[PDB]
């Protein structure tokens, strides 16, 4: 335990806390493969609770009585927003909606 | 003993960083006297 | 492409990255107050204000780094600016933290370089940099005897 | 003291981030008809 605490204290450093705002209208509008505008596809899929939108894993889908909106984090390219000289372990702290 | 003297020198390093004094030397080279099995090492390090 | 001012106190574009630079020795913060109240005048914390016309739910990307030879225990040498309105890198700013704040212990009159750099000069952040009025630094320091 | 939700998610992984609404046609038809967009504040940490 003391070896692990020593390695923790020698390897713990501060941070670089970054918040990134992602709007799904911009992602779904600039998706280049079954891209769509969000505000009209939501009313199309809510007034008729059957359809889908976009591709799989980056689109809308209605499953029974449950609309879900999807996203792939590899398709956001958050790891290349800042240059790679400031660290490679870029891990999410928290996500709020 | 190696682990705890590393922790001590770590605390000494942040002492030298907070009080702007890079020559502050509280943890003396020693305290592991090998012929008496390094006994009283922690007493010397608590003293420091 | 271009630059502005001298080296270490001016603007410079490096590829797709505009940076704005500063030398802390050229600010003379150590002579703002008289010297009878202490000589160890070290930075506690640095926060940045960018009064630009931020769009609805638009992010800022900027890194204020330090270029020099001071120790600065670990990754406290830089922050990331995302709020843009009186922020450090931190979420919920905490003075009297257990850990060291970023730039804490920077001697305020050193010959170091304080560079704020913007990713994406021509891409997603052209309009933000065109609407940038000025860059404002809240340098919080401590005068100790 | 405890881990926040989604803490430690590697921000460039090939994972799926799904936001799902219960009750598309029942109590929340009007909310989804009035929905402008969905906005995610992804707070992450760049560490060396």
């Amino acid at each position: 335990l003391a070896q692990m605490e020593k390695s923790y204290l020698e390897k713990d450093e501060r941070a670089l806390e970054v918040t990134r705002t992602v709007s799904l209208a911009e992602v779904y509008a600039g998706l280049t493969e079954n891209s769509f505008i969000l505000k009209d596809k939501v009313t199309e899929l809510v007034n008729a609770g059957e359809g889908s939108a976009g591709t799989t894993l980056n689109g809308l889908n209605v499953e029974g009585t449950q609309l879900q909106a999807s996203l792939k984090l590899s398709d956001l390219n958050i790891a290349t927003d800042y240059p790679d000289g400031l660290g490679n372990t870029r891990r999410i702290k928290q996500i709020s909606v | 003993y190696d682990l705890a003297v590393s922790l001590c020198l770590m605390a000494e390093q942040t002492y030298q960083y907070e009080l702007n004094n890079a020559a502050a030397h509280f943890i003396k080279p020693g305290a592991w006297h090998g012929t008496y099995a390094g006994l009283l090492a922690g007493e010397t390090l608590m003293l420091n | 492409e271009g630059s502005a001012g001298t080296t270490l106190n001016g603007l410079n574009v490096e590829g797709t990255q505009l940076q704005a630079s500063l030398k802390l020795s050229d600010l003379n913060i150590a002579t703002d107050y008289p010297d009878g109240l202490g000589n160890t005048r070290r930075i506690k914390q640095i926060s940045v204000t960018l009064p630009a016309l931020l769009g609805p739910y638009q992010d800022v990307r900027a890194i204020l780094s330090y270029g020099g030879s001071t120790m600065m225990p670990r990754g406290c040498k830089a922050i990331a600016i995302s709020h843009g309105m009186n922020d450090s890198g931190q979420f919920q700013m905490d003075f009297n933290d257990a850990k060291y704040l970023p730039f804490e212990g920077l001697p305020v009159a050193d010959t170091g370089t304080l560079t704020l750099s913007f990713p994406g000069i021509s891409g997603k952040q052209k309009s933000l940099l065109l609407s940038l009025s000025d860059i404002i630094l809240h340098i919080r320091y401590t005068i100790r005897s």
